[PDB]
């Protein structure tokens, strides 16, 4: 699964997390397994505008 | 004082039985000895804890 999310928000991709991305947008099982990657995209997805 | 015999066992099961029920009201090393309380301040992943 891939998405763009903001900074602060890394931190609520995990089983059992609350907040307004993590309950309305995207929500985890509390058994889950895997690995999360992520990384800044400044140089692509940013906009002097 | 002719039927302490009987009066033993009448004893020991009571005082059993008050051991048991009293035995509820300790923390155990949890915040609190009751559960409705953990679950209605906590979030599950420490709920759980």
């Amino acid at each position: 699964d891939s998405f763009v999310i903001r900074g602060d928000e890394v931190r609520q991709i995990a089983p059992g997390q609350t907040g307004k991305i993590a309950d309305y947008n995207y929500k985890l099982p509390d058994d889950f397994t895997g690995c999360v990657i992520a990384w800044n995209s400044n140089n692509l997805d940013s906009k002097v505008g | 004082s002719a039927l302490g015999k009987l009066q033993d066992v009448v004893n020991q099961n009571a005082q059993a039985l008050n051991t048991l029920v009293k035995q509820l009201s300790s923390n155990f090393g949890a915040i609190s000895s009751v559960l409705n309380d953990i679950l209605s301040r906590l979030d599950p992943p420490e709920a759980e804890v």
